[PDB]
């Protein structure tokens, strides 16, 4: 959406993945209602029709990933970071996917000496992880490098 | 011979700049100078086809230095200006349309397509070919440029004005091959989905994501060989066929028509193992491929690798006991070489198998010669085929255990010669054939998870922190061995005989380096005075300095490469299963997976994986609310700040 | 070793997708297709008992593949499908109410209970029993399904329609047993309050949190065995009792009625040390446990284990000095079996019990033989009843000190038998019995904090860092000792006799691998040429490469598992304190805690503690 970097797109694509439970790139009105029921709240089957036809610019009723990606620009989070931190994450992130791993922090500590064991590396992530996946986002990494 | 290349490219870039200043219109084109272009182009002698140092006209300089106002003046005055590709051995083919594309934004690209542009222009020169060379590989055709610069507005603008979405390259790469081997992977995924949208179901016989290059390799297998983990997860979403979701329990159904080892078509597991580029081994930890190798190893891979680990181990014992019970005959003449230099008292029989004990060995010796030929008929057809030593730069450098087992079956057939032609030196080829023979038992220690990552570490010391040590050992034991020799050259070698011969003085000094003998001491004859000094220096910088530093090198390395060896071990399970699947017949190895004839899914083989997925309400709350429209911590947090100023200050 | 259970499920899971495609009503039930349902249900060729692969009908497919509009058509047309369980072996008894609950909500759970569903069904199929063969263990009952997927709106809705709050399962696990051993520890705590709150009956009878499963474990003690630490601290909120609060200094009383071993039952300190899970041993560092472990050990656990170490220390000296002062007479035979290869000059005697020195020694054998019977009557009747070398042979599997003390007492009696019937060489049972009998003093080094976590690292370095090293030691030395043998075979054995025969060649080469002899070097005679090459290569795969790699490998592991070897030592205090609690008589041994009779709280024992929290 004309400003989106490689990080937020790699986060939104994984966010599109667990939200879609048939493997393709089409969000049906039904499979949106599958997630909504798991939030405890119930749909009304017209609320599902409300949220799809809000942004379905092509007119198919199935939310494709470009129409999903410009939707998260409307419901945007924010853009406030530093240019040195975003470069520092791409040095750490080896396989270009917008996430740091347990084996991608044992590499960075090894270059700095530091003699880390496998147990503290999993204890670093538990203070870095917010949503609870054992996998540091970009927003989880910016939140640690300047704040706590 | 090869460093003139780096000069001659830099000769052209300065010669290009000099031709700009010694020209009225090119200097006018490098800047805007819109008053000056109208001044010059009303003349007669102005060559508008002026060739610079590469073939550049005024419009290229207006485009490369992105002067769109100077571009409008030149298109009115010169008709054949969207044409005329460059000529020199560098950039060829490249018109003004390519340069307007590569800059990620121009109004010139809307202007040049109006002025009858040329989108078939193969930009084939020595500056658009991938190699340890030019920093970029964007492609050949103008659509291939617009794709790999992240230009979503230009690719839509190219296909409308009569483009070609299918056309290959000199390498044979299509458009979708170029998107895979870019260094910006997540923007390549959005361009991947866009370039398939304008395919519009061509009748072109496997439409454009199955078409191979000149190697013969699909886009799906190009994410695997190169190392694209981001593309390989994206390309897999067309393959899965997810069955049901019983709450927090899914059941997907992957497509093993290109992953699993097929017939004579080289499958995807056969291409990763025979490839460099360490990021390619990251594919072996992916959700259809990790579950495939583990189900080919627990079932059919390990019980066959132990029945070859036991036939070979009963082969060496049959070969060992034919060396222990080898024929010897007592010494003939009578100690003819003089005393104190001769103590051998047996010799080797000419031909004597005439006793019932030797016919038992004759059974055993024929086993290890038949078995020696079989080793040279399953692996030597790879050195018969792929080169002797000059074309054969692949398997020598790749597999260490290839060399030791060809050497073993060579030493047996040296001993086969010397037993028949009745030679003398048979104790030498049986000296190799035993240490070479028993150290291939180390090969059959990769399936056992206990012994697996230990043989990985040994070959990373031999080709690592021991030949970093063996050069600065041979420096020391050529200095001191020539120092201990010349001191004891003027002495009596009958109470201290460690140094009386310069081949011998190399041998005792090497042992004192390792302390695997005691040390020259007599305690009855007053030694030379210089020995007590030069051995005292040799005791410090061998036993106290350089050997304890070698413990510090192997101890520093072993905690650094300590998760790479668990990546290297699980990539040798794949290298074993693929090898065992090939050389064994199909009657013992069932094809892995579930067929699709009787279940009505086609001819392709499937593999079902079920996984209890997840929770984290907190994650999905953040995205559905957008949809909703109208102490060990103190140890860990201390480790974050040591990374924090460790990063922001570098 | 094919996993035929993995094939047998995969042959059926693809078969279910086949049966739906070759059926008009099931395919229409996979989608919504309400236009397609009303056409097929009118014609009387419906076959509503169309039975699929996993015994499913059109109502199971409409509930598994979520189709609320399809299920309304099916219940309205043929309402007898609600009372229909599946019949296949994996999914036995799984009704339509089971499936619609695991999809976390529907309006179908309103609609199925409208048309009389079964709130008390049995999902007794083999794909619901807990195993390493099923990804889920949700229980068997619908209120056990809804409680595990964290759905409060469904759990409140099943009790209103008649759920049984205390209905046990095949393993006897009730609803409160299952929530503990679910992998989401946080949301299990939120359901644990809602489930107990809806009991409130006067028909308690070991009410709801005092009801054990089939193996006897209560809900509180099940968190002990499994390892759910988050559930454990939530369970302790009902056992404790605040006493007084004076500034920043509070005093509570924990309830040692299910933690401390009384005299008969298997308590929580016993169940942790018998199980083998590594998440089970964070319960040793919790707020009622880390005192009761320490206060038994400081007061009555260390002095009884040092007196029991000092009796065994004076026991093994009386076994040593009856081996130092053996009856041993000079040789009677002429030597005559070449003195070129013979050194023996003493023989065993038959009856030397006559001197007053031997009568004092005859006390010393009688001490160590009776002591070898007391060993075999306190430890060998343990492996008789508990398990045939496997269940109480977990010490034959880990913590090897049980095997050694049996092997000591097994070979004092072989030393007795060879003395009595006067057999040949007695040195062979004795030579084991010393090195076995002294290396059990290393058992009594777990109480001393200096020697405690170092006896751990002789165990974890001999079962995985020296054991994996010896498989590539016997590869190397079998290669070279056979190589060094055939070189020194056409050669003089009296000088450099390191390799004169093949059992000795295995023992010279094993010693050169470790540098515990010098090296075959016999200047003033010339060795063959091939030796100095093949010993130079055995000077490197050797002292140089594979002896300094073992220093690095033991040096790598000694800081990787350094957090573990401490908390593996603290579980060797619980393993010893509770062992002395049941083998010693009750008489010395005061019971740990303050009784609640003389002050009045009941008959339960207690234990108080004070702390600052600011
Ligand atoms: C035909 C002629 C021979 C006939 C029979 C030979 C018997 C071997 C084949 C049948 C048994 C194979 C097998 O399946 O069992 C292999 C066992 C170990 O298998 P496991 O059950 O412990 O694996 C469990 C792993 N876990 C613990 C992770 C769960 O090992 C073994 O007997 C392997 C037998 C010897 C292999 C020699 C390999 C060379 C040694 C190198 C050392 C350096
Ligand atoms: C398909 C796979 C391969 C199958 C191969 C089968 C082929 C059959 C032959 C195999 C080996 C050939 C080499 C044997 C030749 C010599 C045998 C021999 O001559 O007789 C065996 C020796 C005695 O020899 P002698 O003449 O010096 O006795 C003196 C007797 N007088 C005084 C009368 C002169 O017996 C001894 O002493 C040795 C003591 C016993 C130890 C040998 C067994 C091996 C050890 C461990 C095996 C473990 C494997 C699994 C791990
Ligand atoms: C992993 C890297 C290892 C590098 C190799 C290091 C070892 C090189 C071994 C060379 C020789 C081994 C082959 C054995 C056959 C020839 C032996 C030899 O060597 O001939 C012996 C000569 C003379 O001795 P004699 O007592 O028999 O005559 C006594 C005469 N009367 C009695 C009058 C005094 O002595 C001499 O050659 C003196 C000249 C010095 C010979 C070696 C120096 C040349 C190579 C150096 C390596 C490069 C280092 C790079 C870093
Ligand atoms: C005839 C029956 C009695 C025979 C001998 C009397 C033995 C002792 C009598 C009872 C006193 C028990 C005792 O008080 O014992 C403790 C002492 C040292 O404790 P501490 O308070 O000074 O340490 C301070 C560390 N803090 C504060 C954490 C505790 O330990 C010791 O001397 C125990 C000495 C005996 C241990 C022999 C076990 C063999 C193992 C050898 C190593 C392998
Ligand atoms: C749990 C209950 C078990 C205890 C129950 C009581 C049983 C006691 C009865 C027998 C014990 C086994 C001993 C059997 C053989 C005794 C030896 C003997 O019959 O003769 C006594 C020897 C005399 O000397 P001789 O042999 O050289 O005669 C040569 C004469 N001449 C020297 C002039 C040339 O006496 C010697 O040697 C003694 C050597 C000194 C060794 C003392 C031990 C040192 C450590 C003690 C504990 C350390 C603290 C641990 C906490
Ligand atoms: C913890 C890891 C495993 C450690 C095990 C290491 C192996 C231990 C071997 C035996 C156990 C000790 C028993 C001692 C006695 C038997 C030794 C033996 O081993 O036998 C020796 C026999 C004896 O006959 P001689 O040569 O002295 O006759 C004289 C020669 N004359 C007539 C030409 C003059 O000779 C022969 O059998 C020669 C046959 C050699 C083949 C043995 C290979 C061992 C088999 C499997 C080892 C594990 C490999 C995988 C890892
Ligand atoms: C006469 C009787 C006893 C039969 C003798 C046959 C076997 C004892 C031999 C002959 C062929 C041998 C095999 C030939 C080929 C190979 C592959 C070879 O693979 C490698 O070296 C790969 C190394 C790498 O990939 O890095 C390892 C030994 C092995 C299994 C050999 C194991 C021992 C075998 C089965
Ligand atoms: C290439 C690998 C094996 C390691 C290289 C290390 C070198 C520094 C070592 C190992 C091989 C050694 C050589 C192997 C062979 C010989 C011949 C041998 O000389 C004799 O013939 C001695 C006479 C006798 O043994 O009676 C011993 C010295 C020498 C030069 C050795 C000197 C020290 C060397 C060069
Ligand atoms: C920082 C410094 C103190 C380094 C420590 C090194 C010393 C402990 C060592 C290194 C050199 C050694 C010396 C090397 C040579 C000799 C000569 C040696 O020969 C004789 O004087 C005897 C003459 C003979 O052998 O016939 C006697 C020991 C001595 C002094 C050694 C004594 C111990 C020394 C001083
Ligand atoms: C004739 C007189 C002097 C006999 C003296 C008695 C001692 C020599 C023996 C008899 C019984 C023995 C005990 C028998 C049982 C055990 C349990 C035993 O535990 C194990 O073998 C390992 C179990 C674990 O892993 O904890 C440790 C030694 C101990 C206390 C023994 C200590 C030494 C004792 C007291
Ligand atoms: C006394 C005679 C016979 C021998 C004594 C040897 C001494 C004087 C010589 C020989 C070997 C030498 C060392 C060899 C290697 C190094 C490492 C290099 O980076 C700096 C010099 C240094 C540190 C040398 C210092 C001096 C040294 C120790
Ligand atoms: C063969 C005869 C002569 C000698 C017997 C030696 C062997 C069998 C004995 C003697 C020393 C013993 C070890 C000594 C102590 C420990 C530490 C303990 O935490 C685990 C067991 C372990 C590692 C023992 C295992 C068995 C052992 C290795
Ligand atoms: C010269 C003759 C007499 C004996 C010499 C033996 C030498 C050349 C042979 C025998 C044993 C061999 C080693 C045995 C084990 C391994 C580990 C493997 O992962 C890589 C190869 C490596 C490191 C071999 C390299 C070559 C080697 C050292
Ligand atoms: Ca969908
Ligand atoms: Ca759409
Ligand atoms: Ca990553
Ligand atoms: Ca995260
Ligand atoms: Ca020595």
């Amino acid at each position: 959406a004309d400003q989106l970097t490689e990080e937020q797109i790699a986060e939104f694509k994984e966010a599109f993945s667990l939200f879609d439970k048939d493997g393709d790139g089409t969000i049906t009105t039904k499979e949106l209602g599958t997630v909504m029921r798991s939030l405890g709240q119930n749909p009304t089957e017209a609320e599902l029709q409300d949220m799809i036809n809000e942004v379905d610019a092509d007119g198919n009723g199935t939310i494709d990933f470009p129409e999903f990606l410009t939707m998260m620009a409307r419901k945007m989070k924010d853009t406030d970071s530093e240019e040195e931190i975003r470069e520092a994450f791409r040095v750490f992130d080896k396989d270009g996917n917008g996430y740091i791993s347990a084996a991608e922090l044992r590499h960075v500590m090894t270059n700095l000496g530091e003699k880390l064991t496998d147990e503290e590396v999993d204890e670093m992530i538990r203070e870095a992880d917010i949503d609870g996946d054992g996998q540091v986002n970009y927003e989880e990494f910016v939140q640690m490098m300047t704040a706590k | 011979r090869r460093e003139s290349w780096a000069q001659s490219r830099d000769e052209q870039n300065l010669l290009q700049q000099k031709r700009i200043w010694e020209s009225p219109l090119l200097l006018a084109a490098k800047d805007n100078d819109v008053q000056a272009l109208n001044k010059l182009l009303k003349y007669e002698d102005c060559k508008v086809h002026q060739r610079g140092a590469m073939g550049e006209t005024a419009l290229h300089i207006a485009a490369l230095y992105d002067n769109l106002e100077a571009a409008m003046v030149l298109m009115e005055a010169a008709p054949e200006l969207v044409f005329e590709p460059m000529t020199s051995e560098l950039y060829e083919g490249q018109t003004a349309l390519h340069i307007a594309v590569v800059n990620q934004n121009m109004n010139l690209v809307r202007a040049l397509l109006a002025r009858r542009a040329s989108v078939s222009a193969r930009a084939t020169g020595t500056a658009f070919r991938r190699s340890p060379r030019n920093l970029i590989y964007f492609g050949e055709h103008p659509l291939s440029f617009a794709a790999c610069v992240n230009s979503e507005e230009i690719v839509r603008l190219l296909i409308e004005h009569g483009a070609d979405i299918r056309a290959q390259d000199s390498l044979g790469n299509t458009v979708l091959h170029i998107l895979i081997l870019q260094p910006n992977k997540t923007f390549a995924c959005q361009m991947y989905n866009l370039l398939l949208s304008y395919d519009r179901h061509g009748d072109h016989l496997q439409p454009l994501d199955l078409v191979p290059n000149h190697q013969g390799l699909t886009p799906f297998k190009l994410a695997g060989v190169e190392g694209n983990t981001v593309m390989f997860q994206h390309l897999m979403q067309k393959r899965k066929h997810t069955q049901w979701t019983y709450g927090p329990l899914t059941s997907t159904l992957y497509d093993l028509t290109e992953i699993d080892s097929s017939g004579d078509e080289q499958s995807l597991l056969e291409l990763i193992i025979t490839t460099k580029k360490r990021e390619a081994r990251q594919i072996l930890d992916q959700t259809p491929v990790k579950e495939l190798v583990s189900l080919k190893w627990k079932r059919y891979g390990r019980p066959y690798f132990c029945m070859l680990g036991a036939i070979y181990l009963l082969y060496i014992i049959c070969f060992t006991m034919c060396c222990i019970y080898r024929p010897l005959k007592p010494r003939t003449n009578n100690r003819t070489s003089p005393r104190d230099n001769t103590l051998l008292q047996q010799k080797l029989l000419q031909e004597a198998y005439v006793t019932p004990k030797d016919d038992i060995r004759l059974v055993g010796e024929l086993v290890t010669v038949i078995g020696a030929i079989i080793i040279l008929l399953v692996e030597v057809p790879d050195i018969f085929r792929m080169g002797v030593t000059r074309f054969f730069g692949q398997t020598i450098l790749g597999g260490p255990f290839h060399v030791l087992i060809i050497t073993y079956a060579f030493m047996v057939l040296v001993t086969m010669v010397m037993r028949l032609i009745s030679a003398s030196g048979e104790v030498v080829p049986m000296s190799f054939a035993l240490v070479l023979g028993w150290c291939n038992v180390m090969y059959f220690a990769r399936g056992f998870q206990m012994l697996g990552p230990f043989t990985i570490m040994i070959q990373k010391m031999i080709f690592g922190d021991l030949m970093r040590f063996c050069w600065l050992m041979a420096v020391v034991i050529l200095g001191f061995a020539s120092a201990f020799y010349i001191i004891f050259q003027t002495e009596d070698p009958e109470e201290l005989g460690h140094f009386y011969d310069y081949p011998m003085a190399l041998f005792s000094t090497f042992e004192l380096f390792l302390t695997i003998i005691d040390g020259p001491a007599n305690y009855n004859v007053d030694l030379p005075f210089m020995y007590s000094i030069t051995y005292a220096a040799f005791a410090i910088i061998a036993t106290l300095l350089m050997l304890n530093l070698l413990i510090a090198m192997m101890g520093d390395t072993h905690w650094r490469v300590a998760h790479e060896r668990d990546e290297l071990w699980r990539a040798q399970i794949v290298a074993t299963t693929v090898m065992l699947e090939r050389k064994l017949p199909r009657c013992l190895w069932p094809r892995s997976g579930i067929c699709g004839r009787e279940y009505g899914l086609g001819d392709r083989w499937f593999l079902r994986v079920e996984d209890r997925q997840d929770l984290n309400r907190q994650r999905i709350q953040r995205y559905a609310q957008a949809f909703h429209t109208r102490r060990s911590t103190s140890r860990s947090s201390a480790n974050w700040e040591r990374l924090r100023q460790g990063t922001l200050r570098r």
